[PDB]
């Protein structure tokens, strides 16, 4: 009668408590360090992937938020047709395309 | 083919036994041929020897260096250009190559 609320409705960080065995699934907190030894086959020499002669960036209207609300345009000059990866090294910016 | 004007742009480089350095030569020449590319430094060695040269374009090449920095002159059909870089320490510890 005086059991109160269960731990499913009070666990912080939105951790879904399940039984058999007792555990907490999808418990988001902190960061995990991961070291990955990528196979040597994946890598390719720079002479194969098209190196780009230069690039210019022009950022369109943007709003800082959770969704991919910001947009930009890259003017690129290169030498061959390929499949470049695009990344942001800043901690406070992420890209939709990789 | 005696090239008219060439310039050097160095990508990420690393000083190790393996060919862990890459660079690009943007060249403007007058004929299609087979220029021999070379390095005029005792602390840097290229991979390719003879490169197909066009009228105008770019060529990507590889090199290995022993200095912490790439401060070395590269020659293409006689024309010399100083490539300036800054090579990081090698990530590995041992190689099965000399």
């Amino acid at each position: 009668n005086n059991s109160g609320r269960p731990l499913q409705e009070t666990a912080p960080f939105g951790c879904k408590i399940e039984v058999e065995p007792l555990r907490a699934s999808n418990c988001a907190y902190g960061h995990i360090p991961i070291s990955i030894d990528i196979p040597d086959a994946a890598f390719v020499r720079s002479s194969e992937s098209p190196t780009i002669l230069e690039v210019s960036c022009t950022v369109a209207d943007c709003i800082y938020s959770a969704d991919f609300g910001g947009s930009l345009t890259l003017q690129y000059k290169a030498d061959r047709e390929g499949h470049c990866p695009v990344h942001s090294h800043s901690t406070t910016a992420v890209l939709k395309e990789a | 083919p005696t090239i008219l004007e060439v310039s050097c742009t160095v990508a990420d480089c690393i000083y190790s036994a393996d060919f862990g350095g890459s660079l690009t030569l943007q060249y403007k020449a007058d004929r299609e041929g087979h220029c021999p590319v070379h390095s005029h430094s005792t602390t840097a060695v290229l991979k390719e020897a003879t490169t197909h040269v066009t009228a105008v374009g770019s060529i990507t090449l590889h090199f290995s260096t022993s200095s912490p920095q790439a401060n070395f002159i590269v020659s293409l059909c006689g024309k010399k250009t100083t490539c300036n870089a800054e090579c990081k320490p090698p990530a590995d510890h041992i190689i099965g190559e000399p």
